[PDB]
RNA sequence: GGCUCAGGACAACGGUUGCACCCCCCGCGGCGGUCCUAGCCGGACACCGCUGGCAACCCGGCGCCAAGACGUGCGCGCAAGGGCGGGCGCCCGGGCGAGCAGCGUGACGCAGCGACGGCCCGCCCGGGCUUCCGGGGCAUCACCCGGUCGGCGCGGUCGCGGCGCGCCGAGGGCCCGACGCCUGGCGGAGAAUCAGGGUUCGACUCCGGAGAGCGGGCCUGCGAGACGGCCCGCAC
């Protein structure tokens, strides 16, 4: 009343009682959320990374023993 | 409620014992399952919330469970047909009613369609040429909602049979 | 050869019981799986047994015989743990039950005295041990197992015939 | 029977080694569940307070601990009865203070001051190792922290150094016969020696037989024997090496002093 | 947390074991891969406005609006459970005194997390049960018990177990005092008395147990058979 929409501006006239009172605008994205988000996928990705380097480095070790984990299928 | 705390029995020389406190909520039971086969119908499964936040399911109604052959490594999803045997009582049997260790016939399509042109155990292979095959059941129903088990094998498969083949 | 011998009489054991119809259940080792009976060859062990672990030995008669017992401490699934204990046999009427007597001492202070006190203490006979009243046995702690029952047998030894009672602490 | 966990601490009921006044009052703190237990602890409060006296009362010692005034282990702590145990690092910037909390030989806690270079790590003792999620290997200690791939070298009882930035594993000390120990349970709590013999008794303890540098021999438990390197302390030490005098003794320090 | 000691006499309680029969919030440390509109999803209620019932207590109907609320859910296979996988008289690593854990593989099922990322693991405090020893008086109470004793099987439980049910057998306790009856009977740490040996008490400061007029039942929640929480009968 005046999906998919990049800019995720809008409009301010509201109504006015002097003081301008307006409801503030939830479920709105802009700078603060795109990086939040953006930031916690890469912290993500490399908390993912690293674990899987480590039990490369593990496996490489043991070269001389027994190992018994579970494979990753798929 | 019902419960199992020993305090309202007797002492091993059969003496009463006596009751100090009230009832407490760690020594509660709960009415049975009594799960049935279904031989507004249809596969029923209840949730239980038990002590911890811990899940509990107890099934009501169902029809299916996956049934092993262990010498030949073969697997399948199988339909119950009905119970035939179980040593606790007959009353079981004749209300068709599903508990570990139940003994009953499945049908034979999902293992004959892939059987019957291979060398193996001749008593199975008889059976699955048939409708039906004996098995028997190895999970608990009433705290897992499942029915699982495996096919008979040797003595036990004869004891079974010479014990309902008179019936 | 001796292995070929033994692989019957447990292969034989087992058809037996199947024929005893009068039995109500099939009685089995969990362990085992049963299919192989089927196999003529001898490449894959029929019964399954343990060790202790407290320096004690497992007995023959439990090796190679023909009893289901699930509360065996060898044959069959629960673990020793705790207290070990002796005494002698009281009574040896149960099915695979018996009572054994403990004595110890008490003493009283006001009189510089001591008193002779026994207790009764119930425990689980396996098949694999021949026991009569009189005897002595070694009494493992296990989980509870009934009631009464919190003891297991796992070492007997022999008492001479007409044997006075007497008082022995241990 | 209470229906639920407990929350309080009467003052007569806490263990004796705090040295908390009688007239106090009816109550003392509870230490709130963290790396050590309460029987193994020691509220930040009481250090703070009691000690240290860098506050007189329960009120300033929150204020300090809420404006981060206090490091433990390199991250600081808010909380008034966070728990303080063995071989931990306390360090205060503001006055350039570093602290390691050991024991006296009379049994109590104690701080004493150390370098910078010693500061970035800390003793812990490994007695548990188990099979995690997707059996991969694991490793805890008696600070409550857990370390997945272990070396296959490292066994239980073991003594493991820990740098305080990174969790990673350094160098560590195995239980053997002729390495320095410190006692940190019973009779014998702040005793410093050397393992002489290893008794075990299957299904029972296993009982470690100790000799002071003087000669004196004792005995303790396996459950509270603590390796500190080898042969030669690895951080440093109180004053006094260990050694326990007996009544005469400090009844003669305590007369000296007077 | 605070109050009290009615009830309960192989029980509670005190010391000593164990769970390889168990559950656990906060907190600390780790770990963090999820089968088949993602510049940000959908619909409501509360407060509030209009119209109202009733002595009181209590609420009704209509109406626009928010979420770290509810529901759906973007994603590298992953919850519970189930079958198979060691020996040849015994003993001489992930881990134990102890064949316990974990893993692979053939089938089932898609549980939990995810519109500002927490499912899971360990420790800690706490709880539940459990071994051994101690644990009032009366013999004008001498024989007692019949799920009482044991075995097999299922069910239920966080979990072992006659805890419950079916079947089988017959057992278990007793002058080293059973069973029954009585108590103006909570227990211990301790108090009074005073050569030494002891006698009597222990409502009350600390620990532990039990209860909230009597007797029962239950929801929420990690946790209560809770009563300054709800439902019923009885007496007020
Ligand atoms: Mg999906
Ligand atoms: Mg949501
Ligand atoms: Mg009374
Ligand atoms: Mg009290
Ligand atoms: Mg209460
Ligand atoms: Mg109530
Ligand atoms: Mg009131
Ligand atoms: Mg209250």
């Amino acid at each position: 009343l005046f999906t998919k929409v990049d800019p995720k501006d809008q409009m301010l006239v509201c109504e006015l009682i002097k003081k301008l009172k307006y409801p503030k605008v939830q479920r709105v994205v802009t700078d603060e959320k795109y990086a939040r988000k953006q930031r916690v996928i890469a912290e993500k990705k490399e908390i993912m990374r690293k674990s899987l380097q480590q039990l490369e480095e593990y496996k490489a070790l043991l070269s001389r023993m027994g190992k018994q984990h579970n494979i990753r299928i798929y | 409620g019902i419960t199992h705390d020993k305090m309202y029995k007797r002492s091993k020389t059969g003496a009463v014992q006596g009751k100090w406190h009230k009832k407490r909520k760690y020594n509660l039971g709960r009415q049975p399952a009594n799960t049935k086969l279904i031989v507004n119908e249809g596969q029923k499964i209840s949730t239980i919330r038990c002590r911890g936040g811990n899940i509990k399911r107890r099934a009501l109604r169902l029809s299916h469970g996956s049934f092993a052959w262990g010498s030949a490594d073969i697997s399948h999803k199988a339909r119950i047909l009905q119970v035939v045997y179980n040593s606790t009582s007959n009353e079981l049997v004749r209300t068709n009613t599903l508990v570990k260790g139940c003994v009953v016939q499945i049908d034979s399509a999902p293992f004959k369609s892939a059987l019957s042109n291979d060398t193996l155990d001749k008593e199975i292979l008889d059976q699955i040429r048939g409708d039906h095959i004996l098995a028997r059941i190895s999970s608990r129903p009433g705290q897992v909602g499942t029915a699982d088990g495996y096919i008979l094998e040797g003595p036990e498969l004869l004891f079974y049979q010479k014990k309902l083949a008179p019936k | 050869r001796r292995a070929l011998e033994r692989a019957e009489t447990l292969r034989k054991a087992a058809y037996e019981m199947a024929e005893n119809q009068h039995e109500r259940a099939y009685h089995k080792q969990s362990q085992i799986f049963q299919g192989r009976f089927l196999r003529k060859d001898n490449a894959r062990c029929l019964r399954f047994y343990k060790s202790i672990g407290m320096g004690y030995h497992t007995p023959i008669t439990a090796i190679n015989g023909t009893y289901i017992d699930k509360k065996c401490p060898f044959t069959g699934n629960v673990s020793i743990r705790g207290r070990i204990l002796r005494g002698v046999v009281h009574s040896a009427k149960m099915q695979r039950s018996i009572i054994v007597r403990r004595d110890y001492l008490h003493f009283v202070q006001k009189y510089k005295r001591y008193e002779r006190r026994h207790k009764h203490v119930a425990a689980h006979l396996s098949p694999c041990f021949r026991v009569k009243e009189g005897d002595i046995v070694t009494i493992g702690e296990c989980r509870p197992l009934s009631k009464t029952i919190r003891f297991n047998v796992i070492k007997v030894e022999p008492v001479s015939e007409a044997a006075k009672k007497r008082f022995s602490p241990f | 029977m209470a229906r639920g966990v407990r929350k309080h601490l009467k003052r007569l009921n806490a263990p004796k080694h705090w040295l908390l006044d009688k007239m106090g009052g009816i109550w003392a703190p509870r230490p709130t569940n963290g790396p050590h237990g309460l029987r193994e602890c020691i509220p930040l409060i009481l250090i703070l307070r009691n000690r240290l006296h860098y506050a007189n009362t329960y009120a300033e010692t929150s204020m300090i601990l809420q404006d981060k005034n206090v490091l433990i282990d390199g991250k600081p702590r808010t909380d008034p009865t966070f728990p303080v145990g063995f071989m931990d690092v306390f360090e205060i910037p503001k006055v350039h203070k570093t602290f390691r909390v050991l024991y006296d030989v009379k049994g109590r806690f104690t701080l004493v001051p150390i370098q910078s270079n010693e500061a970035g790590f800390k003793l812990c003792r490994v007695q548990k190792i188990f099979l995690g999620d997707k059996g991969m290997p694991y490793l805890s200690t008696h600070d409550a922290r857990t370390i997945r791939f272990p070396h296959p070298d490292i066994k239980t009882n073991d003594t493991i150094k820990i740098n305080l930035k990174t969790g990673k594993i350094d160098e560590w000390y195995k239980f053997d016969i002729g390495k320095i120990v410190m006692v940190t349970g019973g009779r014998n709590c702040g005793r410093i020696g050397t393992i002489q013999a290893i008794d075990k008794h299957m299904g029972s303890y296993t009982m470690i037989r100790m000799k002071d540098t003087e000669g004196t021999e004792f005995l303790t438990r396996l459950c509270n024997v603590f390796v500190i390197g080898n042969d030669s302390p690895a951080v440093a030490i109180p004053t006094t090496k260990g050694i326990r005098p007996d009544i005469i003794k400090n009844r003669e320090l305590r007369l000296r002093s007077i």
